[PDB]
């Protein structure tokens, strides 16, 4: 049956030009590539494999659309808001992601990122307690995170720095998803209340009190005031050897920092853009707090880097360093979202029907993203490129004998008389 | 009218510190918070005069400490969070380093962890640093009030020390 599909994407055209919100259309967008991702994928050929995850990937893509677009034209604009130096650390981070959309784009994008990352399941047969094999040999003469440092490394047995292995890399892994919770709930219950601890250090301080527009939000203080502090402590800790790749790796990520090589070497083009944008972030808010005097000096422990990358650039050389995953047309496409430069990338991939046919789902794909557009945004895309788009799909979709549904498309031209 | 220098003067501060009303002068949205704040205020200016007064004795027995660790603590007796968490990071005690950012701000949740931590190792916890008991102490939040307690330590320093 799967020769359905164009169907499902006219089927929810249909449902909107009738109960006459058009950010539904995408939403359905993407349920419908995310099932036919599943199709595919489930008992297939393996010649499947690849055309689902290039479903699963459209899919993506219509999310990322839905979240950035909800932001940028839902806009309409909220209040203010008015801080005093005596102001927290948190309210302060909180301002700076209202009032700068362009930096809060760069959250969107980041959380997108999590949302799609792949997580390995819980570590089984997990052992009763911490180090418990130094212990039981004898020769943990202290019994805290920071002993085998103190002195050789030779203090751990084997197993343990195996077990401290598995342990780091899934918080790793749940950490760059997003799983912030799950990590603190492992930590906690793995007997890794040290780094657990750690992990907490992640908030800004605020007072509900005293900051009382987040009085709502809080009943109690919380998160740590000499955040800048934390963050050279936790980066100095992410540089120090004879500790796992992958616990490094977490207080790089945690720092605002690019992880060591060992662990960055098996990052993809989601996760290592992740990786810089987090890096943008950090830097952005930190100098944010530095041009309102928020930090004070004695926490200037350490250099950090002060100049944040632009999105643009970030994504040139995560581009370059995965050239292959760039050039894909989707993912392509996704970069077009996340600059913005969106009808400026219709406009070009239709001057390609003038290696674009090559590959089905594109031109399909273009054909309705131009359709949202000009919905959500009327005057978005070219007259002339809608035309070009609908008329080239439409021969397509004469070409799979699915004239049935033709007038649908045509809702959008007097050139339909064509037709 | 007093040499800042006396004992008396000494007095008549710590009296002022406690007793005289504090200002505010910044405005609050509302009162509970005002009160909230005129704590903190009061709570600092307390706190950085105590480290005033016990500062030789602390910077003494840090001149003739012989282990790191030890020192780390000793700063953490100056309520010095930066330079413990500093000198865990050069020797080398980075994971402490993290934690040592904790103190100060109250979270129970460090709290009740560094405590369980305590009871782990106080049943079976075959050996322990003991300087490192003595900062996962300070971080359960009840120091002497507690089950690996640093009351011992009120042969060791100046009662105002572990005030």
């Amino acid at each position: 049956y799967q020769t359905e599909r164009f169907t499902k994407f006219s089927d929810t055209l249909k449902e909107f030009k009738i109960e006459q919100d058009p950010f539904n259309i995408i939403r359905e967008f993407r349920s419908a590539a995310g099932q036919l991702a599943l199709d595919l994928a489930n008992s297939g050929d393996e010649s499947n494999v690849i055309s689902s995850k290039d479903w699963e990937l459209e899919a993506r893509f219509w999310h990322l659309v839905e979240l950035l677009l909800v932001f940028r034209n839902a806009d309409l604009d909220l209040d203010e808001m008015e801080l005093h130096p005596y102001n927290s650390r948190g309210l302060f981070e909180k301002k700076l992601m209202q009032d700068n959309k362009q930096l809060y784009q760069i959250w969107i994008v980041m959380v997108w990122l999590k949302e799609n990352t792949y997580v390995m399941e819980r570590p089984k047969n997990v052992p009763t307690s911490k180090w418990l094999n130094s212990i039981t040999s004898g020769g943990l003469k202290s019994c805290d995170l920071d002993f085998p440092l103190r002195e050789n490394t030779n203090v751990l047995d084997v197993k343990d720095k195996e077990e401290d292995h598995i342990f780091f890399k899934y918080i790793y892994e749940l950490i760059l998803a997003g799983a912030i919770d799950e990590a603190l709930e492992e930590a906690k219950l793995s007997d890794n209340i040290s780094i657990c601890m750690i992990l907490c250090g992640i908030q800004e301080y605020l007072n509900p009190v005293i900051d009382t527009q987040i009085a709502n939000e809080f009943n109690t203080q919380q998160g740590i005031k000499k955040h800048s502090l934390w963050r050279r402590t936790v980066y100095s800790l992410s540089q120090q050897a004879g500790l796992d790749p992958y616990e490094r790796a977490i207080y790089s990520y945690l720092s605002g920092a690019i992880p060591n090589q060992e662990v960055l070497q098996y990052s993809d083009w989601e996760s290592d853009l992740h990786i810089h944008l987090n890096q943008i972030l950090q830097t952005e808010i930190e100098n944010y707090l530095l041009e309102n005097n928020q930090v004070g000096t004695d926490e200037l422990i350490l250099p950090l880097p002060s100049h944040a990358l632009t999105v643009q650039e970030v994504l040139n050389r995560v581009a370059s360093r995965h050239p292959s995953e760039s050039e894909h047309p989707i993912r392509v496409l996704m970069a077009s979202v996340i600059l913005d430069s969106l009808p400026s990338v219709i406009h070009s991939s239709v001057e390609m029907l003038l290696d674009i046919i090559d590959k089905p789902y594109l031109l399909r794909i273009v054909t309705h993203l131009a359709i949202c557009l000009d919905i959500i945004n009327p005057g978005s895309v070219e007259e002339v490129d809608k035309s070009k788009l609908i008329t080239t799909y439409i021969s397509l979709l004469k070409l799979q004998g699915l004239y049935e549904n033709i007038p649908i498309y045509a809702t959008f031209l007097n050139e339909s008389d064509c037709l | 009218y007093m040499e800042k220098t006396s004992s008396d003067y000494n007095l008549w501060k710590l009296s002022s510190i406690l007793f005289d009303p504090v200002s505010y002068p910044y405005k609050t949205d509302n009162d509970q918070v005002k009160m909230a704040l005129l704590k903190k205020e009061r709570h600092c200016r307390l706190t950085s005069w105590i480290v005033s007064q016990i500062g030789p004795e602390i910077e003494e027995k840090i001149r003739n400490s012989s282990n790191e660790i030890e020192q780390i603590f000793l700063y953490l007796l100056l309520n010095d969070v930066v330079r413990a968490s500093k000198l865990a990071i050069e020797s080398k005690n980075g994971h402490l380093s993290v934690l040592i950012s904790y103190l100060g701000s109250n979270d129970p949740r460090i709290r009740d962890l560094a405590e369980l931590q305590l009871q782990k190792w106080s049943t079976g916890g075959c050996s322990i640093d003991k300087n490192i008991s003595k900062i996962y102490k300070l971080l359960s939040g009840s120091p002497f009030e507690g089950l690996f307690s640093l009351k011992e330590l009120e042969s060791e320093f100046s009662w105002l020390c572990l005030l």
